[PDB]
C-alpha cells in the first residue's frame, strides 16, 4: 500500500488497519500550477481523423527490405528500472472512508448486519459486518421470532 | 529619417493666378503632410491639416497630395498670400520640415 | 451523483476565482489600451474614442461557462458501449421483406 | 478656448543654463502631445522635441539630445524645456505648441520665447 | 453480398434496377435516413457506406433494417442535407 | 428539405467525408472521401 | 462523509457539493505576462490601427480562453480526482453489500 | 419563419396588453423562441453587441442582444442595477451546431435564485439575479 490507516480509539489502541494504494507514477512535490506562465503568442491561433495519408495499397506494394547493410551500434545497453515501495503509516482518530469500506467485509462463514460502526470495529465476537442496509435488517428482525 | 525637400525655393506670382507648391517625401508617409503659412515677424499658421482637409477659415484654395507626392494648390494668390510656406510630417518622430517662399509679381 | 457534485463545485468554487482572476486582468488590459490610444499623436479625439470603444473587454468576453459542455465530458464513448448493451430490451422482433 | 504663454529668461550669457515655460489653458492639458520649435530670426523652423505630459514620455530629434531637455508638471499645466552650454547658435525664437484634430500638428501657437546668447 | 454498392447511373439507362427511396426524418430533425427498395417493395437496406479495400463505398445494406432505431449503429446511414445558404456563403 | 433542390452530403458517422462519384456508369461506384478542407477569414472564421 | 448529523442528505444540501472532499483548497492562481502595446503605432494612420489593434484584441481573447483551459485541468486534476475516488470507493461499498 | 435584416422598415412590434406588461421584483418569467444567426463575416462585427428583442424602459426591463459568437440576455432593474446571461459559440470549429443552424433558445428568471439560459434544451449558463430590485418592462416587445 501507499499508505495505511489506523484507526485507534481514545485509549490509543488500534482497532483497525486499512490499505490505501498509490497509482505507481512518480511524485513531484514542486506544483506545476503555481510557476507555469500561460503563453501569450506563439499557440495563439485538431480533427479526429489522423491515418488518412495512409495507403495501404501503395505500401503493399513496397518490396521487402532483402539486403541489409546494418550499422553497427544501434542499440544502446538495456538498462532495468527498480522501484522501491514506500510505505506510510498514519494514525487517525476519526474513521476515513477506506475504514468504513473495510468495515463492510468479513470472513466470517457465519456473520451479522449491524448499523453501528463503532460496535462492528469494536466487536468482541468479532462476527458484525458494518451494513447501511436499512430495510433488509428492518425485515430481518421483524422474522427473528 | 524622413527629408522633405519643397521645390521652387522662391516664386514670383501675379495676383489672381493658379500656383502649386511641391512637397516630396523620401519615404511613404500617407497622408501624415500638413501645410503651414508664415509671414512677416509671425509665426506660422496651419492651413489644411492632413492630405486634402480644410481648417476654421482658411482661404478655400489649399490641399492636395498623398504618399511621397503631395502639392499645395492656391487657386488665386492674393496680396497677402505672401510668406514662406512649409510642410511637414508627422508619421515618423523626427518632424521634418522644408521650405519655400511664395512672393508676388 | 458524484460527478454532478464535481460539476457543481466547479461552477460554485473555481469558476468564481477564475471569474475574478480575470476581470483582475482585463481591468489592467482596458486601462492600458485606453492609456495607448490617448497617446496616438495622428488621430483625432473622435477616433480614439471610437477606438477605445471597439478595444474594450467586458466580463462577457470571458464567460465561457458551459455547463452542457461539462456534463458531455463523461459522455465517453464506453459509455455509449454500456448503455446500448445494458438497456432493458430483451427482445426486440423485427422482420421486412428481402428480395 | 486654448491659449499658450511662454515666458523664458529671453537673456543669457555662453556656458550658462535657461528654463523656458509654457502655460496651457483651454483644454486637457495631459490628452494632447506638446511639441517645441525652434526659429533662427529669418530662418524656417527646427523641431526641438515632442512632451506629453499624461505620463511624461519624451521624443527628441538627434540634433537637440544634451542641449534641449523637456519636462512637464501635471498640477500646474506647464511644460518646460532646459537648453544647457549654450552657444551662440541658440539664439533664436521658440515656440511651445500643440494641435486640435492631429496631435502630431501645430494648430494653435504659443507667444515664442526669443532667446539670445 | 448483403451491401448492394450503389452507383450513379445515366437516367435513361436505370431499366428495372432499384432506385425507390424511402425517406426518414429522425430528430431538430436534422437525422435523415434512406431506405431503398426495388420496384417491387421489397427492402434493399438503408443507404450508408462500407468497407471496400481503401475506399468506403456508398452501400445499400439491409443490416441496417435489423438495427434498433437511435442505436449508435445506425449512425452511418444517418445523412445531413446542405444547401447553399447566404449564412454560410462560401464559393460553390 | 425539398424537392428539386441540390444538397451536398454529410455523413454523421464521418463528419469529415463528403460523397464524390469514383465514375459514371453501372461499373461505378460513389464513395466517401475526405479531408474536406478549410475556408477561413483570419480571426473571424475557420471551419470545414 | 457527513455522517455526523442524522441525515445524510439535508447535510449535503446545507453545505454544498464541496463539503464531500478534503482538500477544498488547493487552486494556484497562473503567473500572468504583463501586457503591453508595441510603441510603433502611437503614429499609425486610422485605418492602418485598427485591423492591427483586431489582432490584438483576438490576441487576448485567445489568452482569456487559455486562462480559462488551466482552471479547467486544475480542476480535473485537483478537484475531480477526489470525486473519482469518491466514484470507486462508492462502486466498491456497493459491491460489498451486494456480496452481503 | 421570419426574416429580420439591419434595416428601419424591417421590424416587428407587440403592443402588450397592460395587465401583462412586467411591473414587479419577485414574479419569475420565461421566454423561448428558435433563431438561425448567419455565420460573421467581418472584423466589424468584431465587439459589436446589437439588441434583436427589445423590451426597454428607461433602463429597465429585458433585452435579448446578439455579438460576435454571442447570445445575450440582459435583465435590468429601476436601479439600473443589470445581470447578463450569455450563450457563446466558437466560430474556429470544423462542423458547428449553432452557426447558421436553427437554434432553439430559452430564458428562465426566477427573481429568487437565477436566470438561466438553455441551448436546443439543455442548459447553458446561469447568473444570480436575487441582488435585482424592481424591474418594470416596456410595454411593448421590439423585433428589430
Ligand atoms: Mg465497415
Amino acid at each position: 500500500p501507499e499508505e495505511i490507516i489506523n484507526l485507534l480509539n481514545g485509549n490509543n489502541v488500534s482497532l483497525m488497519r486499512s490499505n490505501i494504494y498509490g497509482d505507481g507514477l512518480k511524485s513531484s512535490v514542486d506544483d506545476f500550477y503555481s510557476n507555469y506562465k500561460i503563453p501569450y503568442n506563439r499557440a495563439y491561433e485538431s480533427n479526429d481523423s489522423s491515418l488518412d495519408n495512409v495507403n495501404i495499397g501503395v505500401i503493399d506494394n513496397i518490396p521487402e527490405i532483402i539486403d541489409v547493410n546494418p550499422y553497427k551500434e544501434n542499440c544502446d545497453k538495456f538498462s532495468p528500472v527498480q522501484k522501491i515501495t514506500s510505505t506510510r503509516e498514519i494514525n487517525t482518530n476519526i474513521p476515513w472512508p477506506i475504514n468504513y469500506l473495510q468495515a463492510q467485509n468479513t470472513n466470517n462463514e457465519k456473520f451479522s448486519l449491524s448499523s453501528d460502526f463503532v460496535e462492528v470495529v469494536s466487536s468482541k465476537d468479532k462476527s458484525l459486518v458494518y451494513s447501511f442496509l436499512s430495510n433488509v435488517m428492518f425485515y430481518l428482525d421483524s422474522i427473528k421470532d | 529619417d524622413i527629408v522633405l525637400t519643397q521645390s521652387p525655393a522662391t516664386l514670383s506670382v501675379t495676383p489672381g493666378d493658379d500656383v502649386s507648391l511641391s512637397c516630396r517625401a523620401s519615404q511613404s508617409i500617407s497622408n501624415n503632410l500638413h501645410w503651414y503659412q508664415q509671414k512677416s515677424h509671425e509665426s506660422p499658421r496651419l492651413l489644411i491639416k492632413y492630405a486634402s482637409q480644410s481648417i476654421s477659415g482658411i482661404p478655400s484654395k489649399f490641399g492636395r497630395g498623398s504618399g511621397t507626392d503631395f502639392t499645395l494648390i492656391i487657386n488665386r494668390v492674393e496680396t497677402e498670400d505672401f510668406g514662406v510656406y512649409f510642410c511637414q510630417q508627422s508619421d515618423s518622430w523626427p518632424y521634418t520640415f522644408g521650405g519655400t517662399k511664395l512672393e508676388i509679381i | 451523483f458524484l460527478n454532478n457534485a464535481a460539476i457543481c463545485v466547479f461552477e460554485s468554487n473555481i469558476y468564481p476565482k477564475f471569474i475574478s482572476f480575470m476581470e483582475q486582468c482585463i481591468n489592467n488590459i482596458n486601462i492600458k489600451t485606453k492609456e495607448f490610444i490617448q497617446k496616438c499623436t495622428n488621430i483625432n479625439e473622435d477616433e480614439k474614442l471610437q477606438l477605445i470603444n471597439q478595444n474594450v473587454f467586458n466580463s462577457l468576453d470571458f464567460e465561457f461557462l458551459n455547463i452542457q459542455n461539462m456534463k458531455s465530458l463523461f459522455s465517453s464513448e464506453t459509455a455509449l458501449l454500456i448503455k446500448e448493451e445494458t438497456w432493458p430490451y430483451e427482445l426486440v422482433l423485427y422482420a421486412f421483406k428481402e428480395p | 478656448q486654448v491659449q499658450l504663454q511662454q515666458s523664458g529668461a529671453e537673456l543669457a550669457r555662453p556656458g550658462t543654463s535657461v528654463k523656458l515655460s509654457c502655460k496651457a489653458s483651454g483644454y486637457t492639458f495631459t490628452t494632447y502631445w506638446i511639441q517645441w520649435v525652434k526659429q533662427r530670426p529669418g530662418q524656417g523652423l527646427e523641431w526641438i522635441g515632442t512632451i506629453y505630459p499624461g505620463d511624461g514620455d519624451t521624443r527628441y530629434t538627434q540634433k537637440f539630445k544634451g542641449k534641449a531637455t523637456l519636462t512637464a508638471d501635471k498640477s500646474s499645466s506647464t511644460a518646460y524645456m532646459q537648453l544647457i552650454s549654450l552657444a551662440s547658435e541658440d539664439s533664436a525664437v521658440y515656440y511651445c505648441v500643440a494641435g486640435y484634430d492631429t496631435s502630431g500638428t501645430m494648430g494653435y501657437w504659443g507667444q515664442g520665447t526669443s532667446v539670445t546668447v | 453480398g448483403v451491401e448492394k454498392i450503389l452507383s450513379a447511373l445515366e437516367i435513361p439507362d436505370v431499366g428495372n434496377l432499384s432506385q425507390v427511396v424511402v425517406m426518414k426524418s429522425k430528430n431538430i430533425t436534422n437525422k435523415c435516413k434512406m431506405n431503398l427498395q426495388d420496384n417491387n417493395g421489397n427492402d434493399i437496406g438503408f443507404i450508408g457506406f462500407h468497407q471496400f479495400n481503401n475506399i468506403a463505398k456508398l452501400v445499400a445494406s439491409n443490416w441496417y433494417n435489423r438495427q434498433i432505431e437511435r442505436s449508435s449503429r445506425t449512425l452511418g446511414c444517418s445523412w445531413e442535407f446542405i444547401p447553399v445558404d447566404d449564412g454560410w456563403g462560401e464559393r460553390p | 428539405l425539398q424537392y428539386d433542390k441540390p444538397y451536398y452530403m454529410l455523413n454523421l458517422y464521418d463528419p469529415n467525408k463528403y460523397v464524390d462519384v469514383n465514375n459514371v456508369g453501372i461499373r461505378g461506384y460513389m464513395y466517401l472521401k475526405g479531408p474536406r478542407g478549410s475556408v477561413m477569414t483570419t480571426n473571424i472564421y475557420l471551419n470545414s | 462523509i457527513l455522517n455526523t448529523s442524522d441525515s445524510f442528505v439535508e447535510e449535503f444540501q446545507n453545505l454544498g457539493a464541496i463539503s464531500l472532499i478534503n482538500k477544498k483548497e488547493n487552486l494556484s492562481m497562473p503567473i500572468i505576462e504583463s501586457y503591453e502595446i508595441p510603441n510603433d503605432m502611437l503614429g499609425l494612420p486610422l485605418n492602418d490601427l485598427n485591423e492591427k489593434l483586431f489582432n490584438i484584441y483576438s490576441k487576448n481573447t485567445a489568452y482569456f480562453k487559455k486562462i480559462y483551459y488551466n482552471f479547467l485541468d486544475q480542476w480535473w486534476t485537483q478537484y475531480y480526482s477526489q470525486y473519482f475516488d469518491l466514484i470507486c470507493m462508492a462502486k466498491r461499498s456497493v459491491l460489498a453489500q451486494e456480496t452481503l | 419563419q421570419i426574416q429580420l435584416f439591419n434595416l428601419e422598415s424591417s421590424k416587428i412590434e407587440v403592443i402588450l396588453k397592460n395587465a401583462i406588461v412586467y411591473n414587479s421584483m419577485y414574479e419569475n418569467f420565461s421566454t423561448s423562441f428558435w433563431i438561425r444567426i448567419p455565420k460573421y463575416f467581418n472584423s466589424i462585427s468584431l465587439n459589436n453587441e446589437y439588441t434583436i428583442i427589445n423590451c426597454m424602459e428607461n433602463n429597465s426591463g429585458w433585452k435579448v442582444s446578439l455579438n460576435y459568437g454571442e447570445i445575450i440576455w440582459t435583465l435590468q432593474d429601476t436601479q439600473e442595477i443589470k445581470q447578463r446571461v450569455v450563450f457563446k459559440y466558437s466560430q474556429m470549429i470544423n462542423i458547428s451546431d449553432y452557426i447558421n443552424r436553427w437554434i432553439f433558445v430559452t430564458i428562465t428568471n426566477n427573481r429568487l435564485n437565477n436566470s438561466k439560459i438553455y441551448i436546443n434544451g439543455r442548459l447553458i449558463d446561469q447568473k444570480p439575479i436575487s441582488n435585482l430590485g424592481n424591474i418594470h418592462a416596456s410595454n411593448n416587445i421590439m423585433f428589430k
